[PDB]
């Protein structure tokens, strides 16, 4: 089973005080969501394409994954971070 | 044939009814099949050995021949007239009941006799390690003897009969080779009565030890079939019984366990305080549910156990808020109207029962340990029972404080004594618990990679998780033990997994440019650490987010591999690292030879 | 305990039966039959 | 023997394998055991009878001898090689498959042929009741004939073949005795082909009718063993299946049923009104829970059924409180936080779902029937499902009104449409309901004398009570039918009970002066009305406070009596009141003789 | 099972406003509870000795029973009637 | 449907089997066997 809603409760609390760092496929952080795949807190890591938990810990430089797709609303948590980043 | 012997009571014609257990003045003759003579002979053989000590000490009564307890009757021998009819045995060897009694009490009486001497012979024999496991090593006999002439304490029996014990000994230790009378020299070969057995136990340098490697396998095979490691990740209802849960009482530390990390524990997350009251033993106390969320043991989803909340060594700040002192700490149930996590104020809490209070206020239970007064180790304790909470939708066990008079001082305290080490002990194995519900069967595969890091360590004593952990743990010791999942030998275990990764990564490559031909050197190595990470910490296979291990294939796969793997080990499985193992044994015999060299000088 | 008669050589309520354990004969059928691969053949 | 015939395919030696169903170009010869020839002969016999009508009308094809479809093979005849080996039959009579086809389609084709004529013969035969049941009674033949020459409608077949039907008839009606040719007079005796059968159906004056009294018994015996009347008050869990509950959808009138009179229906007994709101289809309506207690169907304890609350003919006072009109009546669920019967005000009601509203307000659903506008018969209706209410501790089905705007006018109205005739229909038989809980097994004895006067009539369609009522009801018709529990004959039924009353009243007299020796004439009579009151209204045995009937003994007792009672009736059970019964039959034959007398005059 | 607590709810409501009365063994009504056995509402009838429901109809003149015993508090419902009889 | 071979004279997946109801032979074993007291004897 995908997510395990204790994970999603850590998504919103990291996005209601936006610490969420969106990482691309080349393991670099961006803030645009278009090139980004990995989503951190930094407790949990989720690739935005397949939308599954990947590592309990953060620092996505040490994660192995094989998925490939496109756009994935919810952008709403991504939108909630930049509002709460102020 | 087997069983008691029967004979045609109706004479001549022996049909399935004209038979009858041939009983009589001696009891009933039971047949002594070939193998059952091996035992009674092997038992008597081990007693006859002590012949030289029986005469010396005038006990015993001559050598015990098994042919003195049997007879040579003949008839049909089975378990029942019907089947005994198909075992016509002529002049078979049967032992009558009254005889099966002596061969018993004789082997028993003699067994005591020898068991004693045999103990003296030993404190003297092993008292100079007559057993090495690589190459040889002597120790000039004179010294050796003149040495034990010392050490051996004055109450042995190897000093009263030297060469009356020696003759018994020579047959048990192929180390002591007696000097032949007519050439007055040893023999090279040593001929101890256990000739074969002792030959097949020597640590043969080719492969560790047949007697070892053989058992370590049959041992693992036992478990594999026994507990039911097979079917370890079966996807379908299984009676808890199938998990033989025993001696299983796990302890925690609630008031810390997050509610979502373990269904059996909800919390009163409410704005202000919820001071309630209750007449307990006349005196009126106030349960607090203070400032913080106060996580309480939920009662539903709580397999009628024996909750025993220990409150000791934990802080007890009666020093600051004087409000805390005077209040007898006590485990109390709390039935709420509206579901907790929705229970705002006092009028919401139906009732509150003090299921177990602690006599004497919080100022006798204390004990100063450097300013911070602690709690004198004491155990409050209910005995929750499934049905005593029938109907009652909401009820929670809470090990709180019961303040005799709430004040401003205790306005930020929150008297939950749950920070203590609570120990629930399921008192009714048949019923398990999963995800908050009580059941009678688990679905193994469901509990794999379905718990979180701590949705495991926070499991409730005898709940699916704790059961699907006790199980993997057996299977984890069968591999850890028998299979070599701890060397670069790409064993049967890490091999079963590799085949899954391939078949898996291979179809995920099907459809689309297939630009990546499967690896294999990388797959073998990835599955090696997967099978290895399992043997290591069996638990992990329950946590969501563990590489390989948590895909549905593995485990179901692993076990069935490890399975057939044990059923073929051969005997010489010990050939693994039987090189350094050998070289280490020679290392010991070289050091032990060094010992004999001193025994040889000091006591010339 | 109703009388039977022949089905089996003994009646339960039969005449002069006798429950009486003796430390001497510990009641036991055959549970530990060996069947493991190497040992069964 | 029975089954298909087999023969040694391997020849000579017939073993349990050298056999094989002797099939061939005709199909497989199946053996025709003695009794199975009785049928095909009895079937053909009833066709041959119509011989005179087959020739007359050139149909048919000669008399059908059963010996034209069989053969005289010989071999072993069983159901399987193994068992067929023990039935060596020589020159038995077998019928081949292709033959079992004709004897079939022939008896079928001919059966049509006769079924038709046989129908014409009848409209003419019974058209002058050729059957009396006491003494005799003639009717001068001339008249009779010259009479039917009239009545019989022009499309019969008894007018086209008079003495071609007459000859068929003479063999079916021992009333018509043909005049012998060489003495030109009747015969006294009548010789119809059904000689015996017709003799054994006459209402023999000694005992009603063997064919009757015989069946009325075997019939009752069927039920007694069938449904499982035996074990009717068994004290132990029994699967609802054991009660074959079918075609079972009972209807009520809630908003009247007291909550304690039937667990499946709680009420909002609160001080003021509880106006709540809910956006249903955009528009916002207000559920009322008006002035009175408003009894609502509880959802738990409600076996996933098909609730269909009909609201018709019931008053609809939109005339006075205009507030009522405009509101679409609708069945709505109501989830409350705090348990109902503790739910004070609006903030207490979690949510409210309109599970089924009625399109169009309360002023189109009306219909004036003398001032008091009624409700045009319409059925609102949910489909409650056990689990759609999982977790949810409190939830109630309420067929209320949904007012679009609460006002002062509707301050004493209380819009519960529950006064309507609600009809719950258990849609999932396996699960029953008892005392408010859903179960899978009942405990019969528990439901006896445990309901109150109306804790029975208020039972919920397919609940223990309604099941332990459907059961007694069968057993009630077996006694009512077979046993004579309705005359001063102290029958087997009222007798089983008397023995209980004695054994009961006898020990209650033991210990103490025993000043009252048991009665018996009074006990027989008391138990007679007890067994009688049961046959009467089977239900009663569930209500607390019913003399005799509700003591644990009875019933469990009764049935097992009535049981053996049916298994011995004899055949002449009809001897009961076979006197007045006889005298009544003579009464009829005297009046029917009176009829024949007119047929005899009018049509001379 | 004795009473069926729907019966006891009819006891108290007949005792809140005292209607009940106490009948003796000779089927005559008294108000003393010492000679009285049967207790009515007048829906339900209970002999005070054995304390079981007897007949939902009253007119205890038509009830058959065989019990004999003494001492039966609750007298409290009996005491509540004479207070509420005013 | 795995091949068996002799246990029973017919294989299920056997060659040329054929499900095919015929209004003519209504499939039926033996349920209504009479055993009632008078009728069984
Ligand atoms: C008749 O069956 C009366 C009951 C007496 C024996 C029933 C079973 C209890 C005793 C067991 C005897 C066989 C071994 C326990
Ligand atoms: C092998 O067992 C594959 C499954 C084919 C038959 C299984 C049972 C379904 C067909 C029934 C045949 C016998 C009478 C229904």
């Amino acid at each position: 089973l995908h997510m395990i809603p204790q994970v999603a409760h850590a998504m919103v609390r990291a996005a209601a005080a936006g610490r969420l760092t969106l990482y691309t496929r080349t393991r670099t952080e961006t803030t645009n969501f278009d090139h980004a795949e990995y989503v951190t807190c930094g407790r949990y890591t989720i690739c935005a394409f397949c939308l599954t938990t990947l590592a309990p810990h953060a620092n996505v430089k040490t994660i192995q994954d094989s998925h490939a797709c496109s756009r994935q609303p919810n952008e709403a948590i991504r939108s909630l971070v930049e509002v709460s980043d102020k | 044939p087997t069983g008691k012997l029967w004979r045609p009571v109706g004479t001549s014609v022996a049909t399935i009814d004209s038979l009858a257990i041939v009983s009589d003045r001696f009891g009933q003759y039971s047949f002594v099949n070939e193998g059952m003579r091996e035992t009674f002979s092997k038992a008597l053989f081990d007693i006859n050995m002590w012949q030289p000590l029986f005469q010396a000490t005038k006990t015993g009564c001559g050598p015990i021949v098994l042919s003195s307890f049997t007879t040579t009757t003949s008839g049909y021998v089975g378990a029942t007239a019907g089947d005994a009819l198909d075992n016509p045995v002529t002049n078979g060897v049967f032992i009558s009941t009254v005889q099966i009694m002596n061969l018993q009490r004789t082997i028993a009486a003699r067994m005591r006799d020898v068991a004693l001497w045999q103990k003296h012979l030993d404190t003297a024999m092993t008292m100079l390690t007559p057993d090495i496991s690589a190459g040889s090593a002597s120790c000039n006999w004179k010294s050796l003897l003149a040495f034990a002439k010392d050490i051996l304490p004055l109450d042995n029996l190897c000093l009263t009969y030297p060469n009356e014990f020696y003759n018994v000994a020579i047959h048990r230790y192929p180390a002591l080779k007696p000097g032949n009378p007519d050439t007055k020299l040893p023999d090279a070969q040593a001929h101890p009565l256990g000739e074969v057995a002792g030959a097949f136990n020597a640590a043969t340098s080719e492969v560790g030890s047949l007697v070892g490697s053989s058992s370590t396998l049959s041992q693992a095979i036992s478990t594999m079939a026994g507990k039911d490691l097979d079917l370890i990740e079966a996807d379908t209802p299984l009676p808890v019984s199938v998990f033989t849960p025993s001696l299983a009482p796990r302890s925690y530390r609630p008031a810390f366990i997050k509610p979502e990390d373990a269904k059996w524990i909800a919390e009163f997350n409410n704005s202000s305080l919820i001071r309630k009251t209750l007449t307990y033993s006349g005196a009126t106390y106030t349960v607090q549910l203070g400032p913080g969320p106060t996580r309480v043991i939920d009662m539903n989803a709580m397999i009628d156990s024996v909750l025993t909340l220990d409150v000791s060594g934990t802080i007890l700040p009666y020093d600051t808020n004087p409000d805390l002192s005077t209040s007898v700490p006590a485990f109390v149930l709390i039935q709420t109207s509206v579901p907790i996590q929705q229970v705002t104020t006092a009028a919401n809490i139906t009732a509150i029962t003090v299921v177990s209070a602690a006599g004497a206020s919080a100022i006798n239970l204390a004990i100063n340990v450097r300013g911070q007064p602690r709690f004198n180790m004491l155990h409050l304790q209910a005995t929750f029972e499934r049905e005593t909470i029938t109907g009652i939708p909401y009820i929670y066990g809470l090990g709180t404080f019961l303040i005799p008079s709430p004040t401003s001082s205790s306005n930020f305290s929150n008297p939950t004594l749950m920070d203590g080490l609570l120990t629930v002990t399921p008192v009714l194995l048949r019923e398990t618990t999963y995800k908050g519900e009580v059941v009678d069967a688990i679905v193994p595969a469901t509990v794999m990679a379905n718990q979180t890091s701590e949705e495991v360590a926070s499991a409730l004593a005898n709940d699916a998780i704790v059961l699907v952990s006790n199980h993997l743990n057996k299977l984890a010791n069968v591999v850890g033990d028998a299979i070599p999942v701890a060397s670069r030998t790409d064993d049967s275990a890490t091999s079963a997994i590799v085949s899954r990764l391939a078949v898996q990564h291979k179809l995920s490559q099907v459809g689309q440019a297939s630009p990546t031909p499967p690896d294999y050197p990388l797959l073998w190595r990835r599955a090696k650490r997967a099978a290895s990470m399992f043997v290591s910490n069996p638990s992990l296979a329950l946590q969501v987010g563990i590489p390989v291990l948590t895909q549905s294939g593995m485990l179901s796969a692993l076990t069935s591999g490890v399975g057939t793997a044990l059923r073929t080990g051969s005997l010489g499985k010990g050939v693994t690292d039987a090189s350094e193992k050998l070289r280490a044994r020679q290392s010991l015999t070289v050091a032990k030879q060094a010992f004999f060299d001193q025994i040889g000088s000091l006591w010339p | 305990g109703n009388v039977q008669t022949s089905v089996n050589t003994y009646n339960i309520t039969g005449d002069g039966n006798s429950f009486t354990p003796t430390s001497d004969m510990t009641s036991t059928a055959a549970p530990a039959i060996d069947l493991k691969p190497g040992v069964l053949n």
